[PDB]
């Protein structure tokens, strides 16, 4: 081995790339570099979500820790780029700048409505302000902000996710802070609905299979795994791709005897969802980034006896 | 404890080392349970072989050898069984490996012939693994069980 | 602790006679002469530089008094008392190494004033020491006490308003030396 | 500098270092095993393993022993180098696969 | 009590999909299923956080301490 | 040095409930006294009934590292190679002995004539097969 061998080896096949997911293939790299990324995806991408939530108000149903969680949860459209880690060594006035932190504000009263269609059950016509959604989270940009974030204003990559629910005479009345983490820490910060891989399909047939058992040995993949051929009438692999890996050729008798299920082997087939802050491809190039700081970082290191 | 001789006694004589066996009978209280003797039947078994990669990693993620069982200050590990046509190692090597590297390097290896609980017949015609042997402190045929 | 008690009097102590501190570079030169011939043999022994800890300590306090008295161990004919030009060098060059364990920043004081007088030449020994660093062992258990008993001082100057003038007739400031 | 981050286990290296355990803090088996593998592409290093004490206390222990051409310390910052090299060819196939795509 | 905001294995934004699913299930007739797969929740996962929610919330608002009865 | 060859067919691979590893029993094609048991990781070197296969112990081959640059070595004219421990010797008639080898848990049992097997010491030894 040598890095060289490994460049000319290695290849990348890109399935299917969108803002919000994407699908590809790393092949001919080793299982624990695979699992490098992925482990770093889900856990030391940095990305931005509400911390700290300060309450002034809540006679809402929901209680305050509870609701405050919610808020964490809700996933900011945010360039973690564009704000810098906060010192947890300084005091409150000092620990939160406007490198720092995202401030986020949020105030509901709701009141009954008099003009409702007599005998209604929906709340919409009943009570205004009933339903309270991230949407309303107000985007208040202090100091510099104005100027930085006058492109694109802070909104939650999910607008209509639901927060809360009121009834007449109940308000909400919040400001929270929003900095930089990692899922390591929280999974709030985890900057995926999920990254994970699997290994690729082989089905490799151990003698030719035709006839009635091929119609038969077909129909233990989905459907187009395996194709059965005109003229030799045997069965052969279209894609295994396409294949689940369920093992239910394994199951009938017949067949147990004459295939064996394996995998190409390193072929990592990688899916990236992003929780919407970041595309996906940007959430794996920092990743293998994130991976090639720590080699860097840790060369640089003195050993101490 | 709070004092030097309560210490000393709680170090020495009630201490959980020594307590292996029982005052009743005299037989072993402590040993392994559930996954443990799962993980032996296979681990131990005829199947098993392990490349140098494998079998350096389970023995150093094992032995702890940065501990007061400096019996070497370096790890010592066996040839392979196979030498070719590709190097690996067996199961009842890394066992071996495990006491080669724990029991005192100024003393004879462990000699033992002793029985397990599977039958022979479970593994197949001609099968000893029911048998359990170390010589020289070398697991040389057997499965390692429950007993 | 008496070492450094022993290096910062002579260095500070103003009615100090030049041949009571010239007692006191005597026996310094004199025990680390005898160190140096009777144990160099033991470093490339078993054991750590630790070993030595009284040795650096010594030399310490000695290279201490040469910064500040310096001006005093020239004779009439501008020739070393002690033999302080040729005693450096060899215990800089030694296999203890002193450079390398003793206080920082007075090896660098002793480094700047030595050369300067064409005493000794350290300053490639120091690079040396700490490119090997970037890169002669010692636990750091208890390496980091002596590297703090090392930096106390306890006639570094005065912080108390009156007793400070009061001492001034007794007393070496670094500005003085 | 850092000093705490990466230290000697000197109750487990040799006189001659060409054989050495180190502990390194804030480290799993992501940099742990990445780390071995490099390494023992290494035709000087005759033995390389990792471990984790406790799952509790952040910790790795890398053990490296050489056939005796360079020390144990050389072996690791070849590994760490390699490895950082390694990266590099991959975020570098993955830009070009992004480009060509 | 309320709709949870993510999926607890996924991470995958889940809260905004309640008012919709009952919606799919009530007005369009669809089983739950294919309503589920219309919301784009695919993993189990995901389709365990919607398919088993209990709107107990919309008990606990009837009882509203602040309106005359 | 080698310490014993011959050729040996196969008479029976039984796989027991292993999927990588064979029981082989076989007679040799040279003596009529001498047969032979032996484990073999099957999935690296395949063996059906029937096949001829040669097989050598040997006491070296002419400690353990990885294969460099230019090694030569006994194993070289072979395509199994194993490495083990001699562990039990025994009467088995007037005439007849048998040697039992362990690799690493693998178990070998040559039984032969007392003169054909003369130089098999209780010793460690390399196995050799080739097809
Ligand atoms: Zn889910």
């Amino acid at each position: 081995w040598n890095v060289e061998k490994f460049k000319k080896d290695f290849e990348v096949n890109i399935s299917s790339l969108d803002a919000r997911e994407a699908n590809f293939d790393l092949i001919n790299i080793d299982t624990s570099i695979a699992n490098a990324f992925r482990r770093i995806m889900i856990s030391e991408v940095p990305s931005v979500a509400a911390e700290y939530v300060y309450f002034f108000n809540n006679t809402s149903v929901i209680q305050d820790e509870v609701l405050a969680h919610r808020i964490g949860l809700v996933p900011l459209k945010v360039d973690p780029d564009m704000l810098t880690w906060v010192d947890s060594n300084l005091p409150d006035d000092e620990k939160f700048t406007d490198e720092n932190t995202i401030v986020l504000s949020l105030n509901v009263k709701c009141t009954r409505n008099p003009d409702a269609p007599k005998g209604s059950t929906d709340p919409k016509e009943l009570y205004n302000n009933a339903h309270v959604y991230a949407r309303d989270l107000k985007f208040e940009p202090q100091g510099r902000q104005s100027t930085t974030f006058a492109d694109c204003p802070v909104v939650p990559a999910d607008p209509d996710i639901l927060l809360a629910k009121l009834r007449p005479g109940q308000e909400i009345s919040l400001k929270a802070h929003c900095i930089l983490g990692i899922g390591g820490d929280h999974a709030k910060f985890s900057p995926v609905s999920t990254a994970s891989y699997r290994l690729l399909p082989q089905i490799n047939i151990l003698q030719p299979i035709k006839g009635e058992s091929a119609r038969r040995f077909q129909k233990c993949f989905p459907p187009g795994v395996i194709g059965i051929d005109e003229g030799s009438d045997e069965a052969y692999v279209k894609d295994a791709r396409k294949d689940t890996v369920s093992r239910e050729v394994l199951r009938y008798e017949e067949f147990a005897d004459k295939v064996k299920l394996g995998r190409v082997r390193n072929h990592f087939i990688f899916n990236v969802e992003s929780a919407g802050a970041m595309t996906p491809e940007e959430i794996f190039f920092k990743s293998v980034r994130i991976l090639k700081n720590k080699a860097e970082y840790l060369k640089n290191c003195p050993i101490t006896q | 404890p709070q004092n030097e001789n309560a210490r000393a006694e709680a170090l020495n004589l009630a201490n959980t080392d020594s307590q292996y066996l029982t005052p009743t009978s005299g037989s072993p209280v402590r040993g392994l349970i559930q996954d443990h003797i799962s993980a032996g039947v296979w681990l131990t078994s005829k199947d098993s072989f392990f490349t140098r990669e494998q079998y350096q990693q389970y023995i150093y993620g094992c032995i702890r050898p940065e501990d007061g069982h400096t019996t070497r200050s370096k790890i010592v590990t066996l040839p392979p069984t196979i030498f070719k046509p590709y190097p690996l190692w067996t199961g009842k090597q890394i066992i071996t490996t495990v006491l080669l590297n724990v029991t005192p390097p100024d003393m004879p290896g462990i000699n033992l012939i002793s029985k397990n609980k599977i039958k022979n017949e479970y593994w197949g015609k001609g099968s000893l693994e029911n048998e359990v042997l170390f010589k020289d402190g070398a697991l040389l045929c057997g499965i390692l069980d429950k007993s | 602790k008496s070492l450094q008690y022993l290096g910062s009097y002579i260095a500070r102590a103003k009615k100090l006679s030049r041949t009571q501190i010239i007692f006191v570079a005597s026996y310094l030169t004199s025990w680390l002469n005898r160190y140096v011939i009777e144990r160099e043999e033991e470093v490339d022994q078993r054991g750590g530089m630790e070993r030595f800890k009284h040795f650096y300590a010594a030399f310490q306090a000695l290279c201490y008094i040469f910064c500040f008295r310096h001006n005093i161990f020239r004779d009439t004919d501008g020739n070393w008392e002690c033999e302080l030009d040729k005693f450096f060098q060899r215990m800089v060059i030694s296999k203890f190494n002193p450079l390398k364990f003793c206080n920082e920043n007075v090896m660098l004081m002793f480094a700047r004033i030595a050369q300067q007088e064409s005493v000794a030449y350290c300053f490639s020994i120091i690079e040396n020491n700490n490119n090997e660093r970037l890169r002669s062992s010692w636990s750091l258990a208890t390496r980091q006490q002596f590297i703090d008993l090392q930096s106390y001082f306890p006639y570094d100057p005065l912080f108390l308003k009156n007793y400070k003038i009061l001492m001034k007739e007794y007393y070496i400031e670094w500005s003085e030396a | 500098p850092d000093r705490e981050k990466i230290k000697l286990l000197t109750q487990a290296t040799s006189e001659d270092g060409t054989s050495a355990s180190f502990q390194i803090v804030e480290e799993d088996h992501t940099l742990g095993n990445a780390l071995r593998y490099v390494i023992m592409k290494n035709p000087d290093v005759e033995f390389c393993g990792y471990s984790i004490p406790h799952p509790s206390e952040n910790l790795l222990n890398i053990r490296i022993q050489t056939y005796g051409e360079t020390t144990a310390v050389d072996a690791l910052q070849k590994g760490l180098k390699d490895l950082m090299d390694l990266c590099d060819v991959v975020e570098s196939k993955f830009t070009e696969k992004i480009k060509s795509m | 009590m309320i709709v949870p905001v993510r999926c607890f294995s996924c991470g995958k934004v889940v809260g905004d999909k309640w008012e919709s699913y009952l919606n799919l299930l009530q007005e369009d007739e669809l089983d739950e299923g294919t309503a589920l797969s219309r919301l784009g929740l695919k993993r189990y996962c995901c389709r365990r956080m919607i398919l088993t929610h209990v709107d107990l919330i919309e008990k606990f608002l009837r009882y509203n301490p602040l309106e005359k009865r | 040095n080698t310490l014993f060859d011959d050729i040996f067919q196969v008479s029976e691979v039984d796989p027991g409930r292993y999927n990588k590893v064979c029981r082989i029993e076989a007679a040799s094609t040279t003596q009529d006294q001498c047969k032979l048991t032996l484990d073999i990781n099957v999935e690296l070197f395949p063996v059906a009934a029937q096949d001829s296969l040669t097989v050598t112990i040997a006491s070296s081959l002419n400690s353990w590292r990885p294969p460099q640059a230019g090694d030569r070595s006994l194993a070289d004219d072979y395509d199994y190679v194993m490495y083990g421990t001699a562990y039990k010797f025994e009467e088995v008639s007037k005439d007849l002995i048998a040697v039992y080898y362990s690799f690493g848990g693998l178990l070998m049992r040559l039984e032969g004539n007392y003169r054909n097997l003369n130089n098999l010491k209780q010793e460690n030894a390399y196995l050799l097969i080739r097809r």
